[PDB]
DNA sequence: TCGTAGCTGAGGCCTCAGCTACGTTCCGTTTTAGAGTCATGTTGTTTAGAATGGTACCAAAACCTCGG
DNA sequence: CCGAGGTTTTGGTACCATTCTAAACAACATGACTCTAAAACCTCGG
DNA sequence: CCGAG
DNA sequence: TCGTAGCTGAGGCCTCAGCTACGTT
């Protein structure tokens, strides 16, 4: 309808303690904002419409680690759903879906 | 704010982690985002859950639900305080002058009315629907004459036949029931959003009930419901409560935008009450 | 309907069996007749419970309070079909009368300010005990002319000398604000049991104090508070914090029975709203 | 107008079948002219659609049947929006989509 | 491929993976060789290595040489266009002599349009309708020489009647770069369809190896005379900057928008089938 | 101009300074002064080379090779501005008579033959050796009886047997083929040298080196040799074995010669008397 | 101072199970500025996917030339 | 005059790289609401 | 005035 | 039978320098 998925990719350093505590906590965060691991390093994250992915936009900033490369890409769900599976098992979890009904159990 | 309406119906625990709902089966198991949740529909008896997760639950604003050994529902959670200043609203609505409520609580009733006519018109009744109108345009503060009891009686026999009456026991009434019960708590949830006690209706102000104030409310909203199960009527009970989860899935044209019903609701009541408050005129319109 | 008022704070499962409900801890397991029960009080957010459990619950209208992590509730389950009896003191909330409310407070701020001067009494200080006596016996409905706070500023001073304000960043303001919460927590909870809105105080009618009444009730106990920060005023903040468990291991004169400190709160709490009620005369008094 | 395709990994260690199979596909995308944007993550550029469609056609020719391996198509100019939350854009010359182009000036 | 790849500083280059590696001393580039289109090498610091330039010539890719001045001096030659040349070779051998009059003509004619309509361009309707009818003149192999005074005209309109096209300056230097830009375009497909390029249609053999690329190439030197001719008062090296844009810029060319190496592989390919005598109509290329 | 033929096989770096070429291998350095030089052959991908080195080059009009990782030649540098001599030599070679091409084709083959037959000798075949011989003075024009074709059956069938041919795959034919294309690649190399299209032939098929082919058919017999005395071994040391074609010599007009310098000197001379410039096609045998 | 293919071991990325330690810090009230929310509509631009036109290459129809 | 066979022009399918075009989209516009902190006000005995 | 309510 | 915050070490992913062997020399 009219939701979008933002895909963010990161490689960040482990050398330091504390760039490995800086990594904890960003990892963390994603967690705690809904993001989901579709890969190691690579988290996606549902959005309803762009006002929320403004406002996203916005806490990432406020809780940028400063270290690494960490990068983001907007698309529509449309485009995300176009997701080629080489090979792997597709993902169905509910987390990954846009459905605005969900049963568990039935 | 959210947009999912989660049903349980699996023997199951519910936790709270890192800001999800965790719902852990035997075979499968499912963390969901809090905010990507507005309703929890809890339809079993088979089902643990946390205090945390009620705790956190009530606090993004979530719809939870709680039912019966026929999954029917039974109860809501009703927070205590439904946001950051309570007390304020609650001084305004003891305030509200008799005159206001009767202005208001008779506006919505001619709503319902209407929609009531409109749902008539749609089903080709043009003749009883011109009538209901009649009625409407009868109505004094307070409606003294029932006239919303007699517009009721005569749109549920044109509806169902001269043979229904709306408390004999079938799958229509139940289906009727249970709708109206999901907009209730919809309403019920909106109102201690804003404030306000539920407790206090317009007209009878908490002599039978605790939720007085969202049944007046949700009156405009009730032929949604009757849309929906009208429409299968001849269906059976288990379909008829699938089918009215549309509610909640689709959208409705208010104020001309084409909204979701549980923003529709928000609006709705918050003008409701700002016109209750006096802070402004006009009660806001809700037409199918 | 039933009796008793079941408190559950330890880590723990509700669910249900044989129409009891059954609680385990790692402890213990209690069974307790469903029929027996009034109030389910759940203070803490380490406690797991059963749908079955819910639905019984419901079905017998037991009232069922749910805590946030600070032991203060936020919310209530709401039964479709019926009603706890503690519905009906709403409405008597709502028709307190003024002067009713005035008589109340007035008593109540006039308890603190005398167990303020026994306090200072007990560290030596018999002078200015004296003077809140003083300040006490000026008192008038509603205390228009300050008497509290001139009273609670000289006790301050004398305690923690004229150097000492409430809104330093102390170890001993962090201590006293600890204990205030927890005192504040006991009298929230309590009132929302009664039936009570904990937004409405007598006096205190802050908009963004979400508990207003229990600041209110509590107002004798703080001297409770001040003595054990007063005593550990030289220690750190943890070891302050611990030793103001205190007031739950302790116990305390009241109706001239050694009581501990959360039965005294119950007690206190019923009958101050009784009397706010008109349905007996007569504050009940808590001295230290 | 261009594309792009995104090319992401998680693919098996533990067996030396597992790793082969790893190497090979490696080869494999970075002969085709793939860039490492991130470990386990590779993008290319192509020209016009029968270009994407030949490369897709390639990619399962050379599917290695391990791990997961998921494929995005995005325009260039999608990819132009990428945000660098942190760390430094990429200036090489096989990340552009410019036509001319020089090593030195 | 599609890229103009340039190189004018100290540098490494070589061979890895079906890339290209470029490695100065600074930094490191790869570039997947299929994506280029063109090497050209400006400066005199470069070194390379055989195994790259093996690799260039399979890929069909142009690669130009430079000398001190950064102006071109030479380009690799391949022997071998395709598999089956030796198939054109004969074809090539066998063109009668009428038939390279007419295509040669009939080619010369496009040149002289272009050159017109360039002129109508920019407001000389006048000299234009003048060459247009020293086209109408043309007659095979040209031996009134129509071609020269056309070309003499067009030049001194343009330039005034004071600019030769012998004289030592920078709007003639920035002429013959880009001509000679455009020949290799042409010397390369040429041998890519299986043709020898020494054998010109009105002179075979005559002072140069490249005669039959600089008759095909004859209608799109106004190309080049556009973009001097509107940096006729700049500086050289912006001359030599903007002609890059042959490159980069797309031209109409049967009904379509293409990009200019891609016209002159059709074209040449199109000009090769009427040599042949497999087809007719010799294709059209104007401005 | 200049008059060396500079060959490079080794891996090595090629740069340019005050007016000379330099060559630095591993091994060996070597200064050549530019005015020297009249052609550069660059046989292996294993060279490393400047762009000053080849603006000189271009300056000179010396002649630049290229080659591919089997030493055949895949380009030149073609300057803008003039040209090596050997451009001369591509006008020169279209128009080569046909009589003149039968005449050296046919000399050629005919020296194969002979080749053929003193190798049956030298096998201990006294007999069908004189047989190849008689086939040899029947030879006309371009060869349409196909006696060469029936000598080179004969030829095989002896040295290998009668269920022997020459298409079927085993390690004989495969040792056969990879000797002849190290030849072929000698003989390619030599002909783009000296100006001439290798496409084109001298008689009859799209290969890309038929002239090669043409002009090292009486050098065959060198390689059968090779392949014959190693016939009963691997594939992999029939290879190794036909590396001795580059470190032996040959009798040669008069005197022992590496075969890629006899090579060079056969091909220049064929070319000069299809050119008829000269008379008396050269002469190689076993 | 060339390439390819393949494997190995060193060392950095990334997640996760598993451990320990911690767990109520206001209450005179109302005003205001500010950062953080939000779901809808509006507008020209971009895009995926199929049409086009100019090809090749190959069965068809139509065209032809005798023989009954 | 028929059609047998064969020789020719014709029109068909199958292929690309552009171009077109209905549909999807990004980015801004709208018109709000929620919570927090800090700062403002209250009385009046040191 | 401060600063308690 | 509840959560968080923080760190660690085990173990799997991922790349790369460095090694061997080969190549119509
Ligand atoms: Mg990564
Ligand atoms: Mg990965």
């Amino acid at each position: 309808y009219r939701y979008m998925r933002l895909l963010l990719m990161f490689d960040m350093p482990t050398d330091t303690a504390s760039d490995r505590k800086a990594y904890r906590k960003f990892r963390k965060f994603l967690i705690n904002e809904g993001f989901i691991m579709h890969q190691f390093s690579v988290y996606s994250k549902i959005l309803l419409n762009d006002t929320a992915n403004k406002a996203m936009l916005a806490r990432l900033k406020q809780n940028n680690p400063q270290r690494g490369l960490i990068t983001l890409l907007n698309v529509t769900e449309k485009q995300f759903s176009r997701m080629i599976y080489l090979h792997g098992e597709q993902d169905n979890r509910v987390a990954n879906s846009d459905e605005r009904i969900v049963f568990l159990g039935e | 704010m959210g947009w999912r309406t989660v049903v349980v119906n699996k023997h199951s625990k519910l936790s709270y982690k890192n800001n999800h709902l965790v719902f852990k089966a035997i075979d499968h198991q499912e963390l969901i985002h809090l905010s990507e949740i507005d309703v929890l529909l809890l339809e079993t008896t088979d089902i643990s859950l946390t205090t945390m997760l009620l705790k956190r639950l009530i606090d993004e604003k979530i719809l939870v639900l709680f039912c019966d050994d026929k999954r029917l529902p039974i109860g809501k959670i009703l927070p205590f305080y439904g946001r950051h200043d309570s007390s304020l609203q609650l001084t305004r609505q003891l305030a509200w002058t008799e005159e206001r409520k009767g202005q208001v609580w008779t506006a919505i009733i001619a709503q319902k009315i209407t929609n009531q006519s409109l749902h008539l018109a749609q089903r080709d009744y043009g003749q009883k629907a011109a009538a209901l109108l009649a009625m409407r345009a009868e109505l004094r503060l307070f409606d003294p004459a029932n006239r919303e009891g007699h517009a009721a009686r005569s749109y549920f026999n044109t509806l169902f036949g001269n043979d229904f009456t709306r408390e004999q026991e079938n799958d229509i009434n139940a289906g009727l029931n249970y709708g109206y019960t999901l907009l209730l708590s919809i309403f019920a949830r909106e109102l201690v959003q804003t404030g306000c006690f539920t407790q206090l209706g317009l007209k009878h102000a908490n002599q039978f009930n605790d939720f007085n104030l969202a049944s007046d409310l949700m009156e405009p909203f009730r032929p949604l419901v009757d849309q929906i199960i009208y429409e299968n009527r001849k269906e059976a009970f288990p379909i008829m409560k699938r089918k009215l989860f549309a509610l909640f899935m689709n959208t409705y044209m208010y104020k001309k935008k084409q909204m979701f019903l549980t923003n529709i609701a928000t609006d709705y009541t918050k003008h409701v009450v700002k016109v209750l408050n006096q802070e402004e005129e006009g009660v806001p319109e809700f037409g199918i």
